[PDB]
RNA sequence: CCCGGUGAGGCGGGGGGGCGAGCCGGGCUCUCGCUUCUGGCGCCAAGCGCCCGGCCGGCCGGGCGCGACCCGCUCCGGGG
RNA sequence: GCGGUUCCGGCGGCGUCCGGUGAGCUCUCGCUGGCCCUUGAAAAUCCGGGGGAGAGGGUGUAAAUCUCGCGCCGGGCCGUA
RNA sequence: CGCCGUUCCGAAGGGACGGGCGAUGGCCUCCGUUGCCCUCAGCCGAUCGAAAGGGAGUCGGGUUCAGAUCCCCGAAUCCGGAGUGGCGGAGAUGGGCGCCGCGAGGCGUCCAGUGCGGUAACGCGACCGAUCCCGGAGAAGCCGGCGGGAGCCCCGGGGAG
């Protein structure tokens, strides 16, 4: 609809029942969840190696 | 104590309200658009007669400065009637014509008799 | 006893990482033009060469002397507008039925007194502006042999005379019970000002580079001295 | 009016919670979704900004 | 006096800490200031220390400091 | 086909039905492509999301709250042949 | 007289969730309003500029000598307001334990409750939330081909004149 018609529509008609729903596509919400999780794991992996290397040093 | 922003802005200072020693105008100006000024005279043409009989509508010539709200209140107080709505136009001769419709419980034909239109 | 849910959550403020805290930016603020002007004027007076006639006013009494001098001068303050009325009314009653010593204020009044040798001690504000109003007075007092001193604040001399400001004041006479106090001040003030007048008037001011410049010069020279020390080792 | 393309690059603001959009001259070989790095200690890679 | 940048946001000096060197554990030569895998996220403080208020040691709620080093005379550079 | 003052939104009966077709013309919606050393506005305005400072009641006479369904009031000024 | 200049040599914010001190009132219960202080705050450029650009929402019938998407009839719709802004519905109304009862259920306590469905795309009538942040829409040329829907035209029959 035209942008000023959205004002008189209920919320249900303007989004989707999902995180970021109505603003980001489903496909790229799945990617961000994996990317956020997978990247945060690598930080723990890299942090552990740094701690171990310092421990040896 | 410290500035967390690199920008200096003019600090807000007190602004007093006016307290005039004298009023610049001795007395307030009188209202020059009272009810008698707003309604000039009624229109009595063939079209105006049709409006009275068929549309429950009085036709008036009114001050060009008057708006529909002012026209409505003047008509109510001048003739003690009730107004449903008001339509206005400005004529090619510069006068403003008001199409005042009365509430369904008032008969424009009866009202026009009181005013002297008919 | 500590709740296991609580925990430390430190912020890392390295480049990248977390948004920087709200630290004090005072040094880097963009100030209004009038603030920049008066600060840049303070820096110029340090950066340039200040002639001795203007630089002599940076030499001022210490607080201990300036407190004794101001307590003595407090006993001879001019009568306020209010209490002149009472003196006048009292004279009216007395008439129906001698001038005590007082401070002399104003660069025009003090100047005439110094030239006439009628002044005993001259107190000069250090921050008169335009400075030409008094820039000549220290040299005049020295010529006439009138002891003079420089005091911090034309507002302090202003408070003495119940006005906003005063460029200079002068003692002409004191009560007998205060003659010793005046003598003690004069001897101290005379040594600092009248007897050093030869070196005061040949002592230029200012001519100091900014801290960053001085540090840069210090770093550059220290390199040579270390190399010179390492020349022989 | 310009022969060269322009790259739209987004940085984080180090002092405020914002995204900064810059408009660079696009060095040949850069692609969307690429990471570019600007500063004294950026690595010598095509598209990075270094002194 | 001029020029450029910026919402004039961390400049100079010192302190503090880390890896190296090397002289007979300490002092110094001297360097560094915590982000490079991915088309995520990232503010509006956690924690700690010290004071204070209200109600019945227990509840409810405030202030300061460290965290976020200190001192400085031009915002930072470039000219001159 | 009937009435009236007959200058009545007058009153009556019946009907307003069933299919086909097209590189047809006009408009429109959509899909897909080509062209550019041409890449083809801005803003008012409206919306969704991320976050979670807060608020709401102590099991009821329920509260904060609701972009849901109804209901209540108003929309002035100028142009208009 | 003025001119240049429109962010450039500028202390360019008169605002706000919230908090604390008071003052006034009223459906005086407690809430409004209001003054100050604290806190928070980029917009960065006054203003003008389009009856063909952007820009919510009105249609059918009748009616005049001359006006009608404006008048009348009928049927709608947008925006704004009302917390004395009213009524429904949602939030919402569950479970454990202990008594009483054959049971339906009823009492007393202790806990939950800022909705729910689908593997998913997403759906359902709502379905709390501020500073702040990200994004969408407004908002995008010209030409070709092809397809869908309409209006019109055409063809075959029923009526009525
Ligand atoms: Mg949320
Ligand atoms: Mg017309
Ligand atoms: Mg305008
Ligand atoms: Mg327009
Ligand atoms: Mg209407």
């Amino acid at each position: 609809v035209r942008p000023k018609v959205l004002m008189r529509l209920s919320k249900t008609k303007k989004h989707v029942s999902r995180a970021y729903g109505g603003s980001m596509c489903a496909k790229c919400v799945r990617d961000r969840i994996k990317r956020a999780f997978l990247i945060e794991e690598q930080k723990i992996v890299v942090k552990v190696l740094k701690a171990q290397a310092q421990s040896q040093k | 104590k410290i500035r967390t922003s690199p920008t200096f802005r003019r600090p807000k200072t007190l602004r007093l309200r006016r307290q005039p020693k004298y009023p610049r105008k001795s007395a307030p100006r009188r209202n020059k658009l009272d009810h008698y000024a707003i309604i000039k005279f009624p229109l009595t043409t063939e079209s105006a007669m049709k409006k009275i009989e068929d549309n429950n509508t009085l036709v008036f010539i009114v001050d060009v400065k008057a708006n529909k709200h002012q026209i409505k209140q003047a008509v109510k107080k001048l003739y003690d009637i009730d107004v449903a709505k008001v339509n206005t136009l400005i004529r090619p001769d510069g006068e403003k014509k008001a199409y005042v419709r009365l509430a369904p419980d008032y008969d424009a034909l009866d009202v026009a008799n009181k005013i002297g239109i008919i | 006893v500590v709740n296991p849910l609580f925990e430390k959550r430190p912020k890392n403020f390295g480049i990248g990482q977390d948004i920087q805290p709200k630290r004090d930016l005072t040094r880097f603020v963009k100030w209004p033009r009038y603030i920049r002007l008066q600060r840049q004027r303070a820096i110029l007076y340090k950066r340039l060469k200040v002639p001795p006639a203007i630089n002599q006013f940076t030499q001022v009494l210490d607080r201990q002397t300036a407190t004794q001098l101001l307590k003595l001068a407090h006993k001879y303050r001019p009568e306020t507008k209010q209490e002149k009325k009472q003196r006048l009314l009292a004279r009216a009653e007395k008439k129906a039925a001698k001038r005590p010593p007082v401070l002399r204020a104003g660069v025009n009044t003090v100047t005439t007194l110094v030239e006439n040798k009628k002044a005993q001690l001259v107190v000069i504000a250090h921050d008169v502006d335009p400075i030409e109003l008094v820039v000549f007075l220290p040299a005049l007092c020295r010529k006439m042999g009138v002891p003079y001193c420089i005091l911090k604040g034309k507002a302090r001399l202003g408070r003495l005379v119940h006005r906003k400001t005063c460029t200079t004041v002068a003692f002409t006479q004191v009560n007998s019970e205060d003659k010793g106090a005046l003598a003690k001040l004069v001897e101290a003030i005379r040594t600092n000002y009248n007897d050093r007048y030869d070196e005061i008037r040949r002592h230029w001011g200012g001519n100091v580079l900014g801290p960053k410049s001085v540090a840069r010069i210090a770093k550059l020279e220290k390199a040579k001295a270390k190399e010179l020390a390492t020349k022989l080792g | 009016g310009r022969g060269a393309p322009l790259a739209k690059v987004v940085f984080r603001d180090p002092y405020r919670f914002k995204k900064r959009t810059e408009l660079f001259i696009a060095a040949e070989g850069i692609h969307t979704g690429q990471f570019v790095y600007c500063g004294k200690k950026a690595q010598l890679n095509i598209g990075n900004v270094l002194p």
